C-alpha cells in the first residue's frame, strides 16, 4: 500500500538513513566516500578523469573508513556540501544499496543547515528531483526538527511549543529562538565551533605533548578521547592545578592498537580532558576570530527576541545533536547565563531605586536521549503526517518552475 | 552547408567592432551605472542588433549597447541525444559564470549560451582575447558533445557486458 | 567673528562623524569618527614601530584601528559614555583638529529631536563645567537643513548613523507631533550587511572590521529603484558581482548584497524592526498633516545626513511616493496624477546640510547677543 | 612615442599646467593625483581628494592657476593652490544626473559643464557666497552631452551629444562679461541661443573642437567619420568616413589640420582645405590636448586612454 | 575573550615606563621593595601560565599587565632551556646563567612590543628598570626550577615542558629581529 | 500594493540587367533605391529580397569586381543588406553571404560594420 517516505539527514559527521513512521533511523553512517586512487599515477598533472565504470568503483559508509587501497573523501564541510561530485555519488548508493527504495514513489525529507547558501539548496534540488526522479521533496529546517522531537517525546504538560534550541552537530553550532511554533529567523546567531574543532583541538595537543601516536590513527585516537575521556570542566586555571597537584588520579591511560603493526600503544590523557570541549566558552582557542562564549551568545539571541517571549526561552533551552553530549555541557551553560540574567535584573532594581522588585528568570537547560540522531527522529514524525504530503514540492513544480522553488528558506 | 572557415571570419570582424564599449553613468536613475544592453531604458544608446549565420540551425546574435555587448549562439543540436548533453555541458558552464565573467547565468531565449561583455572587462581583460575565447568556443563545442555521446555509447556496453556475463 | 573678537565654532556631534568647523564656513573644517580605543595585543596581527598610545581616538583610533579595540560613545543618539565622550571632545578641541582656547568662544550644538531630556542636560553641563565655553546654543537638526537649503518649508528626512526621523516645518512653525522616528539607520544596515557576507562565506565579527564592512557599505551598496528588475539582473547575468579588497589584501566578492542591505530603509522587517519604510512612514506623516499644508510638503522633501546618500534613493523615494499617492488619495485615476507636483530637494552637498545649517544660522547670529545661553548660568 | 604608464587602469582625464611642468589626471577613482617633471620622472605632488564619485572631467585654468573637477557624483569644485595644498569651492551645479565633462573658458571668467541631465551648465563666480553659480542651457539637448569646447571669443560653445547631433551655443552671461562682437556664426548670441545644427543621424558624437580663430569646428563620431563645419562657407559641412573603429576625440592643431584618436589606439591626421571643402586623411585615445603652440600651430601634443598612461607627439 | 589579568595594582607602587614595580619575595637583589604575601606577581605569572598561553587576545588594563606579561613571555623563554637539562641541579644553574643575560628593554630594537612600550628617557629610569627585570629573571626562572623537574628522577616534566611550544600570542622576548 | 503600481513612464531592371548579364550593374541598379525614409514594412523585405537576388545570382569569382566597382556610399549599403540575408537562412544563402561578407570587409573595413551597428534608421 501507501509506502513510507525517506528521511535523510546529510550530517556533516553521520549522515542517517530510514523511512518515515520509525522510532530510530535505519542506519548511521560516516558522510564519508572511498574512491579507487590507484589513477594518481596518472593525476599527477590534473584531477582524476573517470572513463567506463570506474566512477561505480566506490564504498561509502563503514564499508570505506578503512579499506586498504580506496582514498576517503569527506564531501561536506561546515554542513555545507563542498564537491558535488563526491555528494551526487554518495547519495546514489545511499538510496539504492542501503534504503532499496526506488526513488521514483518515496517522498523524501532532506534536512538543511541554517547557513546553506541558495545556490546550494538549487542543486540538491536539481540533483534529487532531476538525476534522480523524486516525486516529491521537502529541504526542512534541521532546528525545528530537533524541538519537535523534544517537543513529542518529553512528558505531557511540559509539551511547550517554545524553546532556544541548540544545534551543535560535527561541523557548525546554531542558535535557534522558537515562539510558538515560529523561527524568529533575524535573531538567529552561529558560532563557529563544533565536533571537528574539538578533535582537531585535542589532535593538535597530542602532537604537541605525546608523540608516539601513528600519524594515520592521529585522527582516530582524538576522537575516541574525545567521546570517553573529556568533559566540560568548571574552571580552567584551577583544573590545570588539579592535574599538576593530583595527576595519579587525573591523568588516564588510553591503550590503542596499531593499524598495522598490530602493537599496542599506550598514552596518557591529560589537559586534553577539560581543553578540548572548553572551546564552546573559549572559542579564541580554536577559532582565530570567534571570541564570544557560547553563553554569551544564548543570552544575546534571546535578549534580542521580543520582549514577551524572552522569558519563555530561558525555560526550555534545548540541546541537541552530539557534540552537546560531554558530561557536565549544560550544568555550565546554565550556570554562565544564570549569572548573567540574574545581573541583568539587579541592575534595574537600583535604576528603579528598589521600589520594585522583579520576578527571577528560571534558566533551565534540557536534554534528552534522542540527541546522537534526535533531528531524524523530528523528521520521522514530520514525514508521517498527511500535512508533509501538501507541504511538499511536487515534480510538477519543478516542471513549471526551475530550481529557482528551491531559493527560498527560513531567513 | 557553409564552411567553418568564412563563417567565424565574418562573426570576428563583427564582434571587433562592437567591442568598442566606454563608461556610461545611466540617465533614468541618480547614479546607477548598469549595462544598458540589459537595462533598456533609453532607447538612443543602443545599437541595432546583427546577425551572423552559417545555415539556418547555426546563428550568432550580436546586441551592442554604448557600454556593452551582449553575444548570444545557437549550435546544431543534429541528435536526440545532442540535446540532453548540449544543455548539460551548457548548464554546468553556466552555472560557474562568476568565473567565466564575461558570462550570464541564464541564456537568452531562443540560444544556446550567451555572453555579456561590459566595458570594465574590455578595460581589465585582454580585449582582443575575449574575442578568441568566443571564437574558441564557437570552434571546440560541437567537438565537446562528440566526445560525450562516445563516452556515454561506450559506457552502455560496458555495463551491459556485466550483466549478461554473469548468467 | 564676535565684535569681541571670539570665534563661533560650529560642533555637529554626530553619532557616526564629528563634523565641525567655523560659522560662516562653506565647508566642515575637519570629519573624522567619533571612535575611541585602546591598545590590544593579537596574535594574528604583527606588531611595529607606529606606537598605539594607551588611548586613541577618532581617525587614529579608526586609521590604525587593527591593533585597537573600539567603542563609539555614542549610540543611536544617546551619550552611552560620558568618559569616552568627553575624551572625544577633548581631541576635537585640541592641538590635532580647532586648536581653540575655548574660554575665547562661542558653541553651536546640535540635538537630535525626541531625545532624552537627561542627555541635553549632561551635554549641557560639560559646556560650561568643563569646557567653559563663553556662550551656548544647542539648534534642531529639522531647522538646519532649512538653513542649509534657504527654505522655510518642507520635511526633512534626516537619516544619519544612528536613528532616521522625519520632522516637518510649515512657515517656519514646527509641528512636533508630526515628528517620528524610525528604528533604521546606517548602523543596522552595517549590521544587516555583516550578516549577508557571513552567508556568501566571509567572517568579520571584529570590531575592528565593522569599520572595514563600513567602507564596503559606502563604497559597493546601492538602493535598488525597481527590486525587481535587481533580482531579475542579479538572477539573468553576473554583472552585479564587484570584488572588494580587504586591508590584508584578502579579495572578497560582493554580489546581490550590495542591494539587499540598504532596502531594509523600504522593508524594513527584512531587519527584526517591525513598522515600515522611510516612504511609507513619510506618507503617512503627510497625510497626517493638516489638510492644505500636505500639497506644500509634497513640493518641499528635503534630504539629510549620509545614510541618504545611496546611489538612488532620492529616485526611489519619489517613485514611492508616487506609488502610495496613486494608491491612497487619487484612488487609481492613473490620469490625475500627472498634476501631482513632487520634488526631492537631492543637493550634491547632503551629507553636510546640519553642519551647513549650523555655519548660515551662526553667520546670521554671531553679534546678536539674547540667542546663546551665557555667564555659565 | 613618448610614453608614461602612471596607472594599469583607465586615465580617465587629464589636464596640463601653464608651463607644462604639472599634469592632473583620474587614476581611475575619485581622487585627482598631480604630477611634477621632476627631471625625466614623473613624481606625485598633490591629491585632491573631496569628491564622492568618480570624476570625469578635469580643466586647468592656465592664467588663474585654478583646477576644476566633475564627476558621476555630481559634484563639481573648483580647486585654489591656497598657500601649498590645494582646497575647493563648492560649486552650486544643480543637475540631477552624473556629470560627463568640463572645460574653462578661454578669460577664465566662467567654465561649462555637460552632464547626463540633458542640460548645459555654465558657471560663474558669486563672490557674495563665495560659491559658484549655474544658468542651464537646456532647449534643443535631447540626451546627455559628451564634449564641449569653447570659441576663442569665451561666448559660444560647441557641444556634442548622444543625440547625434553636434551645436553651437551662445552662452551670454550678462552678468559678468561684456556683450562679444558679431561673429560669422551670427551676430544674435543671447544666452541659450541656438546658432548650429549638424545633419548628423547616426552616430554618437563622442569629440568637438574650435580652430583657432572660432571660424570652424570639427567633431567625430561613432560612425567612425570625421566631419568639418566652416562658417565662411556659410556652414557647409565636409565629411569623410574611414574604414577604422570609431574616433573618440579630436584638436585641431592649425587652422587647415586636425588630430584625432580612437579605439584603433593610435592618432591620426586630418587635414582640410577651405577650397573644396573636404577633408582628407592624412593618417599615421580618451582625450587629445595640445602642449605647445596652442590651436593656432601646435609643436607638441598628448593623449591618455584607457588601456592607462600617457604619450606626447610632435 | 577574557584572559588572566594582574591582581595586585596597589595605588602606592611606583611605575617606570609603563610597568609596575610590584615587590617581590626573592632573595636576588633589586630595587623593587621584598613582598610578604603568599601571592606575588612572578607567582601569578606562573600560576596562570598554562592557562594565559592558550587565549589569543590580551587587552592591557594598566602597566602591571604590561609587567605580568613580561613575565610570561620570560617562562616561555626558560622553559627551552631547562628541558634539554638532564638535572634539577644543571638546571638550577643553567637559569641563573640565563637571566643575566641582557635582553633588550623598551623600545630598543628587537624587544617585541616597540608599538606599546615606551622607551626610558633617563639613567635614573633605564638604569632601575633594568635592574628590576634583571631581579624578576633571576626569581622566576628559579620558581620554574623548583616545580618543572618531577621529583622522583629530574625528569623535566611532560606536563610542563608540553608548552614550549606553545609562545604567548606568538610573541618572543628573543626578539624576532635575530 | 503599492510597491507594484507601474508608475513614472526597381525590379523590372534589376531582372533586366540579369537577364542580359550585366551583372556588375544589376549590382548598381539594386542599390539605386534604399528603402530608408519607408514607414511601410513590406517594402524593406521586399527591396532586401530584390537585392538578395543579385547577390546569390552573382557568380562567387566575379564577387571581387562587383564589390570593387561600389563607391564608399554602396560598400556601406551592401553590408547592410548583407547583414539583413543572414536573419533569413536558406541553404545556399548563407554561404554565399558569409563570402560577400568577406569582401565587402576587404573594402569597406571594420569601419563599414559599424556604420551598421549605429545606423539609427533600420534598413
Ligand atoms: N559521547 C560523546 N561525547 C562527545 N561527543 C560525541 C559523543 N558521541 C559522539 N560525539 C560527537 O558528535 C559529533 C557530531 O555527531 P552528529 O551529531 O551526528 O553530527 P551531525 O549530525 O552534524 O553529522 C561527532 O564529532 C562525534 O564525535
Ligand atoms: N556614500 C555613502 N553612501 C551611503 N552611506 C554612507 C556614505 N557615506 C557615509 N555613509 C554612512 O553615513 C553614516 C555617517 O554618519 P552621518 O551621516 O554623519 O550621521 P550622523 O551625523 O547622525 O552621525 C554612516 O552610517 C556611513 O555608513
Ligand atoms: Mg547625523
Amino acid at each position: 500500500g501507501r509506502l513510507p517516505a525517506c528521511v535523510v539527514d546529510c550530517g556533516t559527521g553521520y549522515t542517517k538513513l530510514g523511512y518515515a513512521g520509525n522510532t530510530e533511523p535505519q542506519f548511521i553512517i560516516p558522510s564519508c566516500i572511498a574512491i579507487k586512487e590507484s589513477a594518481k599515477v596518472g593525476d599527477q598533472a590534473q584531477r582524476r578523469v573517470m572513463k567506463g565504470v570506474d566512477d561505480l568503483d566506490f564504498f561509502i559508509g563503514d564499508e570505506a573508513i578503512e579499506k586498504p587501497t580506496y582514498a576517503t573523501k569527506w564531501p561536506i564541510r561546515h554542513g555545507i556540501v563542498e564537491d558535488w561530485d563526491l555528494m551526487e555519488r554518495f547519495m546514489e548508493q545511499v538510496i539504492f544499496k542501503y534504503l532499496r527504495a526506488e526513488p521514483e514513489d518515496h517522498y523524501f525529507l532532506l534536512t538543511e543547515p541554517p547557513l546553506n547558501t541558495p545556490e546550494n539548496r538549487e542543486y540538491t534540488a536539481e540533483i534529487m528531483f532531476e538525476s534522480f526522479n523524486v516525486p516529491g521533496l521537502y529541504i526542512a529546517v534541521q532546528a525545528v526538527l530537533a524541538l519537535a522531537a523534544s517537543w513529542t517525546s518529553r512528558q505531557v504538560g511540559e509539551r511547550t511549543l517554545t524553546g532556544t534550541v541548540i544545534d551543535s552537530g560535527d561541523g557548525v553550532t546554531h542558535v535557534i529562538p522558537v515562539a510558538e511554533g515560529y523561527v524568529i529567523g533575524s535573531c538567529i546567531k552561529h558560532i563557529p565551533i563544533a565536533g571537528r574543532d574539538i578533535t582537531y583541538f585535542i589532535q593538535q595537543l597530542l602532537r604537541d605533548r605525546e608523540v608516539g601516536i601513528p600519524p594515520e590513527q592521529s585522527l582516530e585516537t582524538a576522537k575516541a578521547v574525545k567521546e570517553r575521556y573529556s568533559y566540560v570542566c568548571p574552571d580552567l586555571v584551577k583544573e590545570f592545578n588539579k592535574y599538576d597537584t593530583d595527576g595519579s588520579k587525573w591523568i588516564k591511560q588510553y591503550t590503542g592498537i596499531n593499524a598495522i603493526s598490530k602493537k599496542e600503544f599506550s598514552i596518557d590523557v591529560g589537559y586534553e580532558r577539560f581543553l578540548g570541549p572548553e572551546i564552546f566558552f573559549h572559542p579564541e582557542f580554536a577559532n582565530p576570530d570567534f571570541t564570544q562564549p557560547i553563553s554569551e551568545v544564548v543570552d544575546e539571541v534571546i535578549q534580542n527576541c521580543p520582549i514577551d517571549v524572552r522569558r519563555p526561552l530561558y525555560k526550555n533551552i534545548v540541546l541537541s545533536g552530539g557534540s552537546t553530549m560531554f558530561r557536565d555541557f549544560g550544568r555550565r551553560l546554565q550556570r554562565d547565563l544564570k549569572r548573567t540574567v540574574d545581573a541583568r535584573l539587579k541592575l534595574s532594581e537600583e535604576l528603579s531605586g528598589g521600589r520594585l522588585k522583579p520576578k527571577p528568570i528560571d534558566v533551565q537547560v534540557i536534554t534528552h536521549h534522542m540527541q546522537r540522531y534526535a533531528v531524524w527522529f523530528g523528521g520521522s514524525m514530520l514525514a508521517s503526517t498527511p500535512e508533509f504530503y501538501q507541504v511538499c514540492h511536487t515534480k510538477k513544480d519543478y516542471e513549471e518552475i526551475g530550481p529557482s522553488i528551491c531559493r527560498h528558506n527560513p531567513v | 552547408t557553409a564552411t567553418l572557415r568564412p563563417y567565424l571570419s565574418a562573426v570576428r570582424a563583427t564582434l571587433q567592432a562592437a567591442l568598442c564599449l566606454e563608461n556610461f553613468s545611466s540617465q533614468v536613475v541618480e547614479r546607477h551605472n548598469k549595462p544598458e544592453v540589459e537595462v533598456r531604458s533609453s532607447k538612443e544608446l543602443l545599437l541595432q542588433p546583427v546577425t551572423i549565420s552559417r545555415n539556418e540551425k547555426e546563428k550568432v546574435l550580436i546586441e551592442g549597447s554604448i557600454n556593452s555587448v551582449r553575444v548570444s549562439i545557437a549550435v546544431k543540436q543534429a541528435d536526440e541525444i545532442e540535446k540532453i548533453l548540449c544543455h548539460k555541458f551548457m548548464r554546468f558552464m553556466m552555472m560557474r559564470a562568476e568565473n567565466f565573467f564575461i558570462l550570464r547565468r541564464k541564456p537568452v531565449e531562443g540560444y544556446d549560451i550567451s555572453f555579456l561583455i561590459t566595458n570594465f572587462h574590455t578595460e581589465q581583460m585582454y580585449k582582443h582575447k575575449l574575442v578568441d575565447f568566443v571564437i574558441h568556443f564557437m570552434e571546440e563545442i560541437d567537438k565537446e558533445i562528440s566526445e560525450m555521446k562516445l563516452s556515454v555509447n561506450a559506457r552502455a556496453r560496458i555495463v551491459a557486458e556485466e550483466f549478461l556475463k554473469n548468467f | 567673528m564676535d565684535s569681541q573678537g571670539r570665534k563661533v565654532v560650529v560642533c555637529d556631534n554626530g553619532t557616526g562623524f564629528v563634523k565641525c568647523g567655523y560659522a560662516g564656513s562653506n565647508f566642515p573644517e575637519h570629519i573624522f569618527p567619533a571612535l575611541v580605543g585602546r591598545p590590544i595585543i593579537r596574535s594574528t596581527t604583527k606588531v611595529g614601530n607606529i606606537e598605539i598610545k594607551d588611548l586613541m581616538v577618532g581617525d587614529e583610533a579608526s586609521e590604525l584601528r587593527s591593533m585597537l579595540e573600539v567603542n563609539y560613545p555614542m549610540e543611536n543618539g544617546i551619550v552611552r559614555n560620558w568618559d569616552d565622550m568627553k575624551h572625544l571632545w577633548d581631541y576635537t578641541f585640541g592641538p590635532e583638529k580647532l586648536n581653540i582656547d575655548t574660554r575665547n568662544c562661542k558653541i553651536l550644538l546640535t540635538e537630535p529631536p525626541m531625545n532624552p531630556t537627561k542627555n541635553r542636560e549632561k551635554i549641557v553641563e560639560v559646556m560650561f563645567e568643563t569646557y567653559q565655553f563663553s556662550g551656548v546654543y544647542v539648534a534642531i537638526q529639522a531647522v538646519l537643513t532649512l538653513y542649509a537649503q534657504g527654505l522655510l518649508t518642507g520635511v526633512v528626512v534626516d537619516s544619519g548613523d544612528g536613528v532616521t526621523h522625519i520632522c516637518p516645518v510649515y512657515e517656519g512653525f514646527s509641528l512636533p507631533h508630526l515628528t517620528r522616528r524610525l528604528d533604521i539607520a546606517g548602523r543596522d544596515i552595517t549590521r544587516y550587511l555583516i550578516k549577508l557576507l557571513l552567508l556568501r562565506g566571509y567572517a568579520f565579527n571584529h570590531s575592528a572590521d565593522f569599520e572595514t564592512v563600513r567602507m564596503i557599505k559606502e563604497k559597493l551598496c546601492y538602493v535598488g529603484y525597481n527590486i525587481e528588475q535587481e533580482q531579475k539582473l542579479a538572477l539573468e547575468t553576473t554583472v552585479l558581482v564587484e570584488s572588494y579588497t580587504l586591508p590584508d589584501g584578502r579579495i572578497i566578492k560582493v554580489g546581490g548584497e550590495r542591494f539587499e542591505a540598504p532596502e531594509a530603509l523600504f522593508q524594513p522587517h527584512l531587519i527584526n524592526v517591525e513598522g515600515v519604510g522611510v516612504a511609507e512612514l513619510l506618507f503617512n506623516t503627510i497625510q497626517a498633516a493638516d489638510i492644505d499644508t500636505r500639497s506644500e510638503f509634497y513640493k518641499h522633501i528635503v534630504l539629510s545626513g549620509g545614510s541618504t546618500m545611496y546611489p538612488g534613493l532620492p529616485s526611489r523615494l519619489e517613485r514611492e511616493l508616487k506609488q502610495l499617492y496613486l494608491e491612497r488619495v487619487l484612488k487609481g485615476d492613473v490620469e490625475k496624477l500627472s498634476k501631482f507636483k513632487i520634488r526631492i530637494e537631492d543637493p550634491p552637498r547632503r551629507k553636510h546640510m546640519v553642519f551647513l545649517g549650523g555655519a548660515v544660522l551662526a553667520d546670521i547670529m554671531k553679534d546678536k547677543d539674547n540667542f546663546w545661553m551665557t555667564r555659565q548660568e | 612615442m613618448a610614453y608614461h604608464s602612471f596607472l594599469v587602469e583607465p586615465i580617465s582625464c587629464h589636464a596640463w599646467n601653464k608651463d607644462r611642468t604639472q599634469i592632473a589626471i583620474c587614476p581611475n577613482n575619485h581622487e585627482v593625483h598631480i604630477y611634477e617633471k621632476s627631471g625625466n620622472k614623473w613624481v606625485q605632488v598633490h591629491e585632491l581628494k573631496e569628491h564622492n564619485g568618480q570624476v570625469t572631467g578635469i580643466d586647468w585654468a592656465p592664467d588663474s592657476n585654478r583646477i576644476v573637477t566633475c564627476g558621476t557624483d555630481r559634484n563639481a569644485y573648483v580647486w585654489t593652490l591656497k598657500g601649498r595644498t590645494w582646497k575647493p569651492t563648492l560649486v552650486i551645479l544643480r543637475i540631477n544626473r552624473a556629470a560627463r565633462c568640463v572645460r574653462w573658458a578661454p578669460n577664465e571668467k566662467k567654465f561649462a559643464v555637460g552632464s547626463g541631465s540633458r542640460v548645459i551648465s555654465i558657471c560663474y563666480f558669486e563672490q557674495e557666497n563665495d560659491w559658484w553659480v549655474c544658468k542651464h542651457i537646456k532647449k534643443p539637448i535631447r540626451s546627455t552631452v559628451l564634449s564641449l569646447d569653447w570659441h576663442p571669443n569665451s561666448v559660444l560653445l560647441a557641444a556634442g551629444s548622444c543625440d547625434f547631433k553636434c551645436r553651437i551655443f551662445s552662452a551670454y552671461i550678462k552678468e559678468v562679461e561684456e556683450r562679444p562682437a558679431p561673429t560669422p556664426w551670427g551676430s544674435k548670441m543671447p544666452f541659450g541661443e541656438l546658432m548650429f545644427e549638424s545633419s548628423s543621424s547616426c552616430g554618437w558624437v563622442h569629440g568637438v573642437c574650435f580652430s583657432a580663430n572660432g571660424s570652424r569646428v570639427a567633431w567625430v563620431s561613432h560612425d567612425s567619420t570625421v566631419c568639418l563645419a566652416d562658417a565662411d562657407k556659410k556652414m557647409a559641412v565636409a565629411t569623410l568616413a574611414s574604414e577604422t573603429l570609431p574616433l573618440l576625440a579630436v584638436t585641431f592643431i592649425t587652422e587647415s589640420s586636425l588630430v584625432a584618436a580612437g579605439h584603433d589606439c593610435f592618432p591620426v591626421l586630418f587635414t582640410y582645405d577651405s577650397a573644396a571643402g573636404k577633408l582628407s586623411f592624412g593618417g599615421r585615445v580618451s582625450q587629445i590636448s595640445v602642449l605647445s603652440g596652442g590651436k593656432a600651430k601646435c609643436s607638441q601634443f598628448c593623449t591618455t586612454g584607457m588601456d592607462g598612461g600617457m604619450s606626447i607627439w610632435d | 575573550m577574557p584572559a588572566y589579568h594582574s591582581s595586585l595594582m596597589d595605588p602606592d607602587t611606583k611605575l617606570i615606563g609603563n610597568m609596575a614595580l610590584l615587590p617581590i619575595r626573592s632573595q636576588f637583589k633589586g630595587p623593587a621593595p621584598r613582598e610578604t604575601k603568599d601571592t606575588d606577581i612572578v607567582d601569578e605569572a606562573i600560576y596562570y601560565f598554562k592557562a594565559n598561553v592558550f587565549f589569543k587576545n590580551y587587552e592591557i588594563k594598566n602597566e602591571a599587565d604590561r609587567t605580568l606579561i613580561y613575565i610570561t613571555l620570560y617562562i616561555s623563554e626558560c622553559l627551552k632551556k631547562l628541558q634539554k637539562c638532564n638535572s634539577k641541579s644543571q638546571g638550577e644553574k643553567e637559569m641563573y646563567t640565563l637571566g643575566i643575560t641582557n635582553f633588550p628593554i623598551p623600545g630598543e630594537p628587537g624587544f617585541p612590543l616597540n608599538a606599546i612600550y615606551a622607551k626610558p628617557a633617563n639613567k635614573q629610569e633605564d638604569e632601575v628598570m633594568r635592574a628590576y627585570l634583571q631581579q624578576l629573571r633571576q626569581e622566576t626562572g628559579l620558581r620554574l626550577c623548583e616545580k618543572v623537574f618531577d621529583p622522583q628522577n629530574d625528569k623535566p616534566s611532560k606536563w610542563w615542558t608540553c608548552f614550549v611550544k606553545r609562545q604567548f600570542m606568538n610573541k618572543s622576548l628573543s626578539g624576532p629581529g635575530q | 500594493r503599492f510597491r507594484k503600481v507601474d508608475v513614472g513612464e526597381d525590379e523590372g531592371e534589376v531582372d533586366s540587367c540579369l537577364r542580359q548579364g550585366n551583372m556588375t550593374a544589376a549590382l548598381q541598379a539594386a542599390l539605386k533605391n534604399p528603402p530608408i525614409n519607408t514607414k511601410s514594412q513590406a517594402v524593406k523585405d521586399r527591396a532586401g529580397s530584390i537585392v538578395l537576388k543579385v547577390l546569390i545570382s552573382f557568380k562567387a569569382n566575379d564577387i571581387e569586381k562587383a564589390v570593387q566597382s561600389l563607391d564608399k556610399n554602396g560598400v556601406d549599403l551592401l553590408m547592410k543588406y548583407i547583414y539583413k540575408g543572414f536573419e533569413s537562412p536558406s541553404d545556399n544563402s548563407s554561404a554565399v553571404l558569409l563570402q560577400w561578407h568577406e569582401k565587402a570587409l576587404a573594402a569597406g573595413g571594420v569601419g563599414s560594420i559599424v556604420r551598421v551597428l549605429t545606423a539609427r534608421k533600420t534598413v
